[PDB]
């Protein structure tokens, strides 16, 4: 049929569905991810100041500095390794190099 | 059990009394404002209270999914649909009497056989 | 967990 | 209880009673002030009976009453008669209250009390306060409920 | 799953579906409210409009409402739908004349299959039907449109579920429930039923974390 | 005998409000006080309502019991009443209130003002810090009021605070949140004195996860 | 070997017709309270009189059936581990779960969980587990199994170390 009540059986499926969507820690990834998207930005217009004006924020992807050096790409394997923070730097358009700053780097959680 | 306020200010009345006639009165305090009493009831404590055991019989009480529904004759309409729920009052005194409330026309009646009032809260 | 007087 | 009797489960009864301690608030329905100027001739229809009645002229006193409400279920329970009730009130503001109540035969247990300018409903509420909670009826100051087992 | 000693049940773990709202902005709502008939607290005036309903969005009494029936009816459907964002949490506490709206982040829920009349058909049954489960058993079976979770949520089969919400719902255990000897080996059983379900669980076992979930028996 | 709390948050886009039950049952005048931050009183619920502009007693009273045929809460409320008596309009209201956060020397004026400004910014924040909101505080402080007295007249339980619905699990982005917040706040603090220091940030972020410690 | 199953399952169909006999009763306001006991206290305590001797009497019916073989009572006859409690819960019938004293509780507005209609007093409702551990819990009786099983954990730590500072 279609249509066509579902057994218990059937309940796994659903089931199923949840978890290849989510997986297993979806309430760390979600929650980090609304703090990168819209609550990090919102931080920034909580301010300013008094002019010095804050505008957009970039997150760059993970990068390490230095040695040397010499800023590259950062791969989890290598900062566990390494002793080192998986880090990304941010940046903010600031009103009166060219044309944001760099104000830190932010740990960024896997995945 | 019922109050009442100044027709200027709308501030609470309190009980005078006129003494050479011997009745009561309330006056306002705000103004010279004054009327006599429609009873004199005065003041009234109940230590074993009925009010608040219906609380909550609203018009849109039989959307309500969480409650119990039976069987049970509406005494006016002699409907059977109805929700039932125990007292709203939230006393360790309580009786374990159920009110019902009879969806087809709203009338409240109660398990209670040692039934003494009438209207119920 | 056995009845009230015994165990929760 | 006493050597001699203890298998008597009705005199167990009667010492409970006069042990376990019982306050008005235990004993009362309600409480309510009304304005009755006529000392007299109340207003209240179901009191004339007892306003009959003194009866007496033996040989004052505002228009305010306090008017108590007593459940006779709980005064059997507490082998507590109106006299009792009354006297114990009575004996508590001496003088200085006028104190009347229906009778045991009366369908209605009832205390009627008087203040005997302004103020004074309250104070009166303040003595209806004093009523409730600190007069105490029968019994014992700490002994707030009494089982009895065998 | 809880430490046994100081931590015991202090620390705790989440069951396996539950997730947590992580917060969405609550203008759009309130918008929607006073287009829908939400009296303005500076309006309201009690005496003179008893039954009225307390209409509270994050803990903000906005206003207040004649007829919440309706807006309830919306305000669901609208979430069905996706146009309210499904991690929105609302709740009207009928008896109480209170209708509550969560949009705040924090919030612990899971899902639930929804139950309707049906139609139809009809008693009540759960939206779900076998034409739905085929679709992600094929959408399994690949590894043609992703039949996915979302599909679910957004054709209103499925729905989140926080605790406060959950205090005016009434869920089944089984879908079995939702219907009209008994072999001596099986655990006995007490239904009623019910003709009031509003919700199903999707598996009973899902009350379990993740450490518990492998315990045989 | 009871209280009544909100601990009113900002999204963006702190401040404890308390509505208490002077009383124990037994007791003569059980009179009711809010607890405002700043002030040395509690302010007896009916100056804060005249504060807000709302003066008449059947208005105030309107604000909080919504049947008028609850004679029983009507009746919690005269002492109330008779509390905030010797304070009969709004400027009267603000100055009870602005001395009571206020030293001595203060000029009326400034008293009020202060009052207003607390009334305003410190008062059930979470509805409005802005500008002729008063008809939404005073209605809600009703609200608390009634629930404060629902509770005293023994008609709902006093609340669970048990039950999970009214938690909030608090996770690496609120967490992240916090700290990001207060160590933007040093950096925008500082520069007020390139020449950014990047450093703040990046220290602050890594120490409170190294350790732990929020 | 149930025959003694049909009369365990029996005998507590059979208290719950007295719970439900008592429910009627106190709903139509004939309960009496006792002296110094609320009705709902006096309720309570007959319901759970009745809920035990259900458990306790389903529990003696399978002890009796346990035959001389048996191993479970044979380490029994022996005293060697371990109880009457202990067979009864495994074959009969686990029994009334209990947090402070009393039945579960309403902690969600007038239920104890939302499978329920609010108001329901029933054994069921109120955290009687009614199968063994044999048949295994529904998910309710597993909850509130776990409820009372918490309860137990929390006095466990609860000396550790409360005693060992007594002892000292
Ligand atoms: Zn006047
Ligand atoms: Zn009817």
């Amino acid at each position: 049929d279609e249509s066509a009540p579902i057994t218990a059986e059937d309940s796994w499926a659903v089931i199923s569905a949840f978890f290849r969507e989510k997986g297993l820690v979806s309430q760390q990834l979600d929650s980090f991810n609304q703090f990168v998207d819209y609550t990090l930005q919102d931080i920034i217009c909580e301010d300013s100041t008094l002019e010095i004006s804050f505008g957009k924020i970039y997150v760059t992807k993970p990068m390490v500095n230095e040695s040397d050096g010499v800023t590259h790409a950062l791969y989890p394997q290598e900062a566990r390794l390494r002793n080192l923070t998986y880090s990304s730097g941010l940046f903010v358009d600031v009103k009166k190099e060219s044309g944001k700053v760099f104000i830190g780097r932010l740990p960024i959680m896997l995945r | 059990t019922t109050f009442r306020f100044c027709r200027d200010c709308n501030n609470m009345l309190y009980p005078r009394e006129d003494k050479e006639n011997n009745r009561l009165l309330f006056e306002c305090r705000t103004c010279s404002y004054v009327e006599e009493a429609g009873s004199p009831l005065v003041y009234r404590h109940e230590l074993i209270t009925n009010i608040g055991e219906t609380a909550g019989v609203v018009q849109d009480i039989g959307s309500d999914p969480t409650l119990p529904r039976s069987d049970r004759e509406c005494p006016k309409c002699h409907s059977r649909e109805n929700v039932f729920f125990q007292s709203q009052q939230r006393r360790k005194d309580t009786s374990m009497v159920l009110f019902f409330v009879c969806l087809s026309c709203s009338h409240i009646f109660t398990s209670d056989q040692k039934n003494k009032r009438t209207q119920f809260s | 967990i056995w009845g009230i007087g015994c165990n929760p | 209880l006493e050597p001699g009797h203890a298998a008597d489960q009705e005199q167990a009864k009667l010492i409970r009673s006069a042990i376990e301690h019982t306050t008005l608030k235990s004993v009362t329905i309600a409480s309510e002030i009304y304005y009755d100027p006529d000392p007299r001739s109340t207003v209240i229809p179901e009191d004339e009976e007892i306003i009959q009645l003194h009866f007496s002229l033996l040989d004052q006193q505002s228009p305010w009453l306090l008017r108590l409400e007593l459940d006779r279920a709980a005064m059997n329970d507490k082998d507590l008669t109106m006299g009792q009730v009354g006297e114990r009130i009575k004996q508590t503001f001496k003088n200085d209250l006028f104190v009347i109540w229906s009778e045991d035969n009366d369908e209605k247990l009832i205390i009627r009390c008087r203040v005997v300018e302004a103020e004074e409903d309250h104070m009166l509420k303040k003595i209806e306060n004093t009523m409730l909670e600190n007069i105490t009826l029968r019994g014992v100051e700490n002994i707030e409920r009494v089982v009895m087992m065998k | 799953e809880t430490p046994e000693g100081q931590a015991c049940g202090l620390v705790k773990n989440l069951s396996l579906m539950s997730c947590i709202s992580v917060g969405t902005d609550p203008m759009p709502i309130i918008t929607f409210l006073s287009e829908w008939g939400m009296e303005p607290l500076e309006d309201y005036v009690p005496h003179q409009s008893p039954d009225a309903t307390r209409v509270f969005v994050n803990g903000v009494w906005h206003g207040v409402h004649r007829n919440p029936a309706r807006l309830m009816e919306t305000l669901r459907t609208l979430r069905r739908k996706g146009d309210i964002n499904p991690e929105v949490s609302m709740i009207r506490d009928i008896r109480e004349k209170e209708l509550k709206i969560f949009t705040d982040a924090g919030r612990v829920y899971r899902p639930l299959f929804i139950v309707e009349d049906d139609e139809s058909l009809g008693h009540k049954e759960l939206k779900v039907r076998k034409g739905h489960i085929a679709k992600l058993m094929a959408t399994e079976y690949q590894d043609v449109e992703e039949y996915t979770w979302s599909s679910l949520l957004n054709e209103g089969l499925v729905e989140y579920i926080d605790a406060e919400e959950e205090e005016s719902i009434l869920i089944a255990m089984q879908p079995e429930d939702l219907e009209p000897d008994v072999d001596p080996a099986k655990r006995i059983r007490v239904s009623h039923h019910a003709t009031t379900f509003t919700h199903c669980e999707i598996h009973p076992s899902m009350i379990l974390g993740v450490a518990a979930s492998i315990i045989p028996f | 005998s009871h209280v009544a709390e909100i601990r009113s948050a900002l999204e963006k886009g702190i401040s404890t409000l308390q509505v208490k039950l002077y009383g124990r049952e037994g007791s003569s005048a059980r009179t009711i006080k809010a607890t405002l931050p700043y002030i040395k009183q509690d302010i007896p619920i009916v100056i804060i309502f005249r504060a807000l502009g709302i003066i008449p007693d059947g208005e105030i009273l309107e604000h909080i019991c919504y049947d008028v045929n609850d004679w029983q809460m009507l009746e919690m409320l005269k002492p109330c009443v008779e509390d905030g008596f010797v304070i009969q309009d709004r400027e009267t209201a603000l100055d009870f209130i602005g001395r009571r956060g206020t030293a001595l020397g203060i000029k009326k004026e400034k008293r009020i003002q202060y009052a207003k400004d607390i009334l305003q910014k410190e008062f059930l924040p979470h509805i409005t810090q802005l500008e002729g909101f008063e008809s939404r505080k005073a209605f809600f402080l009703g609200y608390m009021i009634n629930r404060l007295l629902l509770c005293a007249l023994d008609r709902k339980d006093q609340d669970d605070r048990d039950h999970f619905g009214k938690k909030r699990l608090d996770l690496a982005g609120p967490l992240l949140a916090q700290l990001f917040k207060t160590l933007f706040k040093k950096l925008t603090k500082d520069i007020f004195r390139l020449a950014i220091n990047a450093k703040t940030i990046t220290s602050g972020l890594k120490y409170a996860l190294a350790t732990g410690n929020w | 070997d149930g025959p003694t199953m049909r009369e365990i399952t029996e005998t507590i169909a059979e208290a719950k017709k007295k719970v439900l006999d008592v429910t009627k009763e106190a709903q139509a306001n004939l309960l009496t309270a006792k002296h110094g006991m609320t009705l709902r206290e006096s309720f309570e305590d007959n319901v759970v009189r009745f809920l035990n001797e259900a458990r306790d009497k389903a529990g003696r019916l399978a002890e009796v059936n346990l035959k001389d073989l048996n191993n479970v009572k044979q380490m029994v006859m022996a005293g060697s581990k371990g109880s009457f409690i202990n067979i009864a819960q495994m074959s009969a019938c686990v029994g009334q779960q209990s947090v402070e004293g009393k039945r579960i509780a309403f902690g969600f507005v007038d239920r104890t969980l939302p499978h329920f209609s609010k108001d329901d007093y029933s054994p069921e409702s109120k955290g009687f587990v009614e199968n063994s551990y044999l048949r295994g819990l529904t998910p309710q009786e597993f909850f509130f199994h776990a409820m009372g099983g918490r309860e137990g954990l929390i006095d466990t730590a609860v000396k550790t170390a409360e005693t060992g500072y007594i002892q000292r």
